[PDB]
């Protein structure tokens, strides 16, 4: 399963990577959720997605 | 895919999930789309437009 | 048998720290699930105490087993299968075990190989995640701090 999207700040500001040719972005952290039905349990992350 | 070939008991979401193929889709949409156009600025009407 | 701050060991994972004993209802079934928490893929693994054992967590070792393990450590005499294949896949089943016993044989073996021979990449990350794995449960068995257990582990092995 998946969860709750969130940023963080962005990496770089607007000038700095018109200057350097970098992409302005920032990161996507989403929370994943493994869940095994027989056993049962819960493997939850936060994975750079 | 992977969610039968990995053992039981043993994975996560982090060797679940596989974010190459996601962040292509986004480099290959904002890059070579003719929707993705190029910013048409030679005056501020035209950039608004 | 689990309380509360309790530095349990766990497949494949190594050792977690326990952090609450969860109330969290299933179909109007109070199981008493367990969140715990591991330091390397900081995440969080909720397990009914029941078939907590069927599962596999267990209890961090003791002396018995650091010497156990060092014997095997220790121990002389080992081969393996000729083609590599067979090697590959039995210390792999071994690593997937999760014994201490299992895991501080491959290491051993491992380290006796590539001391000698110079290995291969997957035979290189196949002994990273057991050396990584079971610095942590001695680490955690003795409680004598990570860099200190490598030190002593690395003593151990020149014998």
């Amino acid at each position: 399963s998946f969860s709750d999207p969130r940023f963080d700040d962005v990496k770089a500001p607007v000038d700095e990577c018109k200057d350097k040719d970098m992409t302005y972005a920032a990161p996507l952290f989403v929370t994943a959720e493994f869940i095994n039905n027989n056993t049962g349990e819960i493997k939850s992350q936060t994975v750079f997605m | 895919e992977r969610m039968t070939t990995q053992d039981v008991e043993a994975i996560t979401p982090q060797t679940l999930i596989n974010i190459r193929p996601v962040v292509a889709a986004i480099k290959e949409f904002f890059g070579t789309s003719q929707l993705s156009q190029f910013m048409d600025q030679n005056n501020p009407l035209s950039g608004l437009t | 048998i689990f309380k509360v701050g309790d530095t349990v060991v766990y497949p494949h994972h190594g050792a977690a720290l326990v952090e609450a004993i969860e109330t969290r209802t299933i179909k109007g079934e109070q199981k008493e699930y367990l969140v715990l928490k591991v330091a390397q893929g900081d995440l969080t693994v909720r397990v009914p105490a029941e078939n907590a054992e069927y599962v596999g967590v267990r209890d961090v070792v003791g002396q018995e087993g650091l010497d156990k393990v060092f014997q095997v450590l220790r121990a002389p005499h080992t081969e393996e299968p000729t083609n590599w294949s067979r090697r590959y896949k039995a210390n792999l089943e071994k690593l997937a075990s999760g014994d201490v016993n299992k895991v501080a044989e491959v290491v051993r073996d491992l380290w006796r190989r590539d001391q000698e021979r110079g290995l291969s990449a997957g035979e290189k990350r196949m002994l990273a995640k057991a050396r990584q794995i079971l610095v942590g449960e001695l680490a955690l068995a003795e409680s004598t701090d990570d860099a200190k257990a490598e030190t002593i582990l690395d003593e151990v092995l020149a014998a």
